[PDB]
RNA sequence: AAGUCUGGGCUAAGUGGUAAAGGAUGUGGCGCCGCGAAGACAGCCAGCUGGUCGAGUGGCGCCGCGCCGAAAAUGAUCGGGGCUUAAGCCCAGCGCCGAAGCUGCGGGUCUGGG
RNA sequence: CGAUGUCGGCUCGUCGCAUCCUGGGGCUGAAGAAGGUCCCAAGGGUUGGGCUGUUCGCCCAUUAAAGCGGCACGCGAGCUG
RNA sequence: CGCUGAAAGCAUCUAAGCGGGAAGCCCGCCCCAAGAUGAGGCCUCCCACGGCAGCCGGUAAGGACCCGGGAAGACCA
């Protein structure tokens, strides 16, 4: 397993073989180490990645002292990778090469509160023969007396998106070392700007 | 293999067994063979 | 009537040593050891070992006949040792060895490759016959039994993988 | 006169091998130990019962075909959300909880009862991490 | 299935 | 709250802890015949008879306890945990626990006798 | 009966399994292919139309299949009427 | 569906034991999750305050308040 920290920085398509691929473009380098979580400390194993040059103006003395102890630049975001124990000291988007197929995880976007329908998919009401203020409510949501009460999980309305997901088998398009750029062949989650680990796949 | 409340040997060559619990008829004519149930 | 205080002739030289709830067979061909009921009593006399029953009810005439038998199928194991012979019948099908592997080709769209498990070793003398050997007999009759199940005889002509001494029923094509 | 209610007195510490015990008649001595009723000056609503150490819980033992019959049962809330599980899966996965849920079944409803079970630390294998309370060896 | 209703409907 | 009480026995289904015709080499205990050291039943060598094996073997019925027959709708469970020479079942005992019943002590009121 | 709103549709499910499909089996008067019949199995799935207020049913075109039931004949402080 | 195998000299998938075997069951995938009061673990920072497991008062590291906003959002977060 293996793994890498990295921004959505945009979509487009490119041209590969007479054929239109839709891509993602990631900024995923370089991810400097912090520390490791090792079985005999932690109890498992993994890498402690550090992402995005800080500000040292911003980073408090707790922060401060973590980084130190690595001797690693002051970083914005601090993410593990699990199973993942690179030789070096530095991960960069290298460990990918094309053809290979990952996993992306990011932060959706959040639709804030939202209705039955648009969270959902459900059919809500008719918009005329006498549907009355239900066009878009959620119908029934029991039964009777029995059992009188209403699901633990019924769908109902609610917040929605802003939520961690994962899409994954993605393909490896092409990846640009000297720009940290990697080039993921579809979509993924969440804005542009939007920070997203990258992971190869579980998929077989 | 058929299912029975009744189940009895067929043939003289039949044979009631009583495996895990049930009681079966194995034979040596597929037809015959029985479970109870 | 009786299996279990029947004795059981032990050929020069084997050992059988006894432990609680065991015993270990020694001979020619390699060891293999025989759980033992802790209830029964194992005896090693001159030549020829012993298996007797601390009572008459239901369970410990049940473990008599067992437990010599199991001793007596391990005694022939480490001497003459196992067999059990396999037939190959129908047209395109043959089989060969590749190695210690035996490759039956039984008209499937592909061969099937058995690899022989520890205390197994195949043969195959024409291309339709292959022989399951080893000391332990019970391991022996499962192999056979695998080897066969890749293959069953078909119901309707003579074709498949058989049993030696295995007979032909068939029933008639419409 | 008026009946005696003990002031407070150091709690004893106590160990037993489950080794080789039927599960349900160990239990029954634990809950015993937990309410403190085998002390002459029980009182029934304070925690006076000794604190009870238990290892090889994984070794607890069963008669019948409980082993694969036996169900542990959880429900979660949600529809379909009744889980079942053997005995024989349980020792395989969380071995001290058997004991655990037994003697917890064996002991007072309620708060008192609760804490109770708290002072009831049972571990798979033979060691145990209370030497420092330096535990009685009981023979049960 | 249709059975006759045993309640009117509600009046103002 | 009071027996992990005593003695004999059955049950291996968690039967106990939800049911019927009916089916069954389940288990234990009675009973009756058939056959056989003139060699029976099983196996192996022949034609219901033969040969070496050297013992028992086959059928009928009754009694106890269990097995199947046994599918329904929110989450399961004998009240629960848990129980298998029992914490189940049959027979026989000793002891305890247990109510506002009975006793002891004190009080009230009515009724009756003083 | 000092009120437990009543069929059908819609919406939203959820459970059962005596299983319509898919998966796994035994027997077959199972050559193959395709069926029959019984067993195991409730994970998922189980279409769109014409007629009728209809539930149901019949019919059209498909489909792996176009399952049967419980939930106050589930669901009118959710809608319809 | 078998292997080995008695009780029952045979036979028997079973009584000892061992294999094979479902979209189903347990894990595995994705998401929530230590109020898991059984409140876990690692890294790092502060520190040994003045007054008579308590009180009051100033601080440390840190936090909040306020403000500019935000593919975060009903307010809150
Ligand atoms: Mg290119
Ligand atoms: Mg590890
Ligand atoms: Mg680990
Ligand atoms: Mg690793
Ligand atoms: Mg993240
Ligand atoms: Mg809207
Ligand atoms: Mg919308
Ligand atoms: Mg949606
Ligand atoms: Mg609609
Ligand atoms: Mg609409
Ligand atoms: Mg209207
Ligand atoms: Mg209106
Ligand atoms: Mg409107
Ligand atoms: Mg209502
Ligand atoms: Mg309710
Ligand atoms: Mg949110
Ligand atoms: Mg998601
Ligand atoms: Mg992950
Ligand atoms: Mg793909
Ligand atoms: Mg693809
Ligand atoms: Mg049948
Ligand atoms: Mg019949
Ligand atoms: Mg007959
Ligand atoms: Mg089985
Ligand atoms: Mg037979
Ligand atoms: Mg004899
Ligand atoms: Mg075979
Ligand atoms: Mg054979
Ligand atoms: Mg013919
Ligand atoms: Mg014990
Ligand atoms: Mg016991
Ligand atoms: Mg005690
Ligand atoms: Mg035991
Ligand atoms: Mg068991
Ligand atoms: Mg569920
Ligand atoms: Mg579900
Ligand atoms: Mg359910
Ligand atoms: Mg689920
Ligand atoms: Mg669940
Ligand atoms: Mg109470
Ligand atoms: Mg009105
Ligand atoms: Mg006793
Ligand atoms: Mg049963
Ligand atoms: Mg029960
Ligand atoms: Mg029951
Ligand atoms: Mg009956
Ligand atoms: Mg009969
Ligand atoms: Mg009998
Ligand atoms: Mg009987
Ligand atoms: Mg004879
Ligand atoms: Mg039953
Ligand atoms: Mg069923
Ligand atoms: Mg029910
Ligand atoms: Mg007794
Ligand atoms: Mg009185
Ligand atoms: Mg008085
Ligand atoms: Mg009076
Ligand atoms: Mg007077
Ligand atoms: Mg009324
Ligand atoms: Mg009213
Ligand atoms: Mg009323
Ligand atoms: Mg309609
Ligand atoms: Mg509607
Ligand atoms: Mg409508
Ligand atoms: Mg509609
Ligand atoms: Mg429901
Ligand atoms: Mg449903
Ligand atoms: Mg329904
Ligand atoms: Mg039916
Ligand atoms: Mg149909
Ligand atoms: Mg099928
Ligand atoms: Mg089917
Ligand atoms: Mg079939
Ligand atoms: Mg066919
Ligand atoms: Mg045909
Ligand atoms: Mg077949
Ligand atoms: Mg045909
Ligand atoms: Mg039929
Ligand atoms: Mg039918
Ligand atoms: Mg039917
Ligand atoms: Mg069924
Ligand atoms: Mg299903
Ligand atoms: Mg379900
Ligand atoms: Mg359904
Ligand atoms: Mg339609
Ligand atoms: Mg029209
Ligand atoms: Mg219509
Ligand atoms: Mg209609
Ligand atoms: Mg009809
Ligand atoms: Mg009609
Ligand atoms: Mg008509
Ligand atoms: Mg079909
Ligand atoms: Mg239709
Ligand atoms: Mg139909
Ligand atoms: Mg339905
Ligand atoms: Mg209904
Ligand atoms: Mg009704
Ligand atoms: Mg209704
Ligand atoms: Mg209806
Ligand atoms: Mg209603
Ligand atoms: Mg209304
Ligand atoms: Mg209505
Ligand atoms: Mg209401
Ligand atoms: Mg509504
Ligand atoms: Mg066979
Ligand atoms: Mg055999
Ligand atoms: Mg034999
Ligand atoms: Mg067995
Ligand atoms: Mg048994
Ligand atoms: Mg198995
Ligand atoms: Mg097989
Ligand atoms: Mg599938
Ligand atoms: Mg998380
Ligand atoms: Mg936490
Ligand atoms: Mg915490
Ligand atoms: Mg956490
Ligand atoms: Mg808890
Ligand atoms: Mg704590
Ligand atoms: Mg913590
Ligand atoms: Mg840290
Ligand atoms: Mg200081
Ligand atoms: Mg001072
Ligand atoms: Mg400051
Ligand atoms: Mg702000
Ligand atoms: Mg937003
Ligand atoms: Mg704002
Ligand atoms: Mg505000
Ligand atoms: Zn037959």
């Amino acid at each position: 397993m293996k793994g890498i920290l990295g921004v959505k920085v945009g979509m487009t398509r490119i041209f590969r073989d007479d054929r239109a691929v839709p891509v993602t473009v990631i900024l995923a380098g370089p991810c400097p180490v912090v520390q490791r979580r090792t079985p005999e400390k932690d109890g498992y194993t993994a890498v402690q990645l550090g992402f995005l040059p800080q500000n040292p103006k911003r980073v408090n003395r707790p922060l401060k002292g973590h980084f130190a102890k690595a001797g690693v630049e002051p970083v914005r975001i601090l993410r593990e990778i699990r199973d993942f124990n690179p030789e070096g000291d530095t991960v960069t988007v290298e460990i990918f090469k094309p053809g290979e197929r990952v996993d992306v995880t990011g932060t959706s976007k959040g639709r804030g509160f939202a209705g039955v329908m648009k969270r959902w998919n459900f059919a809500g009401g008719p918009d005329s023969h006498g549907a009355h203020k239900i066009h878009r409510h959620p119908g029934s949501i029991g039964n009777r007396k029995t059992p009188g009460r209403v699901y633990k999980g019924k769908k109902m309305a609610g917040h929605y998106g802003a939520e961690r997901v994962t899409v994954m088998n993605l393909e490896v398009v092409d990846v640009i070392p000297e720009e940290n750029l990697l080039l993921v062949k579809g979509a993924v989650p969440g804005p542009n700007g939007g920070l997203v680990i990258v992971r190869e796949t579980k998929k077989a | 293999m058929k299912v029975r409340a009744s189940v009895k040997r067929i043939c003289d060559k039949c044979k009631v067994i009583r495996r895990h619990g049930r009681v079966y008829v194995i034979c040596e004519n597929p037809k015959h063979k029985q479970r109870q149930g | 009537s009786r299996i279990g205080r029947l004795p059981i002739p032990v050929p020069k030289g084997v050992s059988v040593e006894v432990a609680p709830g065991r015993v270990k067979v020694k001979g020619p061909k390699g060891e293999l050891e025989v759980p033992v009921s802790p209830e029964m009593r194992v005896v090693v006399e001159e030549g020829v070992v012993r298996v007797e029953r601390p009572s008459d009810e239901r369970r410990h005439k049940s473990l008599h006949g067992l437990t010599r038998t199991l001793i007596a199928n391990a005694v022939k194991g480490v001497s003459e040792g196992y067999s059990k012979e396999l037939l190959i019948k129908g047209i395109g099908y043959r089989a060969r060895l590749v190695g210690r592997a035996l490759e039956l080709t039984v008209g499937f769209s592909h061969p099937v490759v058995v690899e022989p498990p520890e205390g197994i070793t195949f043969e195959v003398p024409e291309p339709t016959r292959v022989r399951v050997s080893g000391i332990d007999k019970q391991k022996v009759g499962q192999v056979a039994a695998n080897i066969r199940a890749i293959r069953k005889p078909s119901a309707y002509h003579e074709k498949g993988i058989y049993y030696a001494g295995e007979p032909v029923r068939l029933k008639p094509g419409k | 006169m008026k009946t005696y209610v003990p002031k407070q007195v150091e709690p004893r510490w106590v160990l037993i091998d489950a080794e080789g015990k039927t599960l349900g008649r160990l239990a029954t001595k634990i809950a015993t130990l937990l309410r403190g009723k085998h002390r002459p000056d029980w009182t029934p609503n304070v925690a006076m019962g000794d604190f009870v150490v238990v290892v090889n819980a994984d070794k607890i033992r069963v008669t019948g075909k409980k082993l694969e019959q036996k169900i542990y049962t959880r429900y979660s809330g949600y529809p379909g959300g009744l889980k079942k599980i053997p005995l024989e899966k349980m020792l395989a996965t969380h071995p001290e909880r058997v004991l655990e849920h037994a003697v917890k079944g064996m002991l007072p409803k309620g708060p008192l009862g609760r804490r109770l079970f708290k002072r009831l630390k049972v571990y798979a294998g033979p060691d145990h991490p209370h030497q420092a309370q330096r535990p009685e060896k009981l023979e049960v | 299935v249709d059975k006759p209703d045993y309640r009117p409907r509600p009046r103002p």
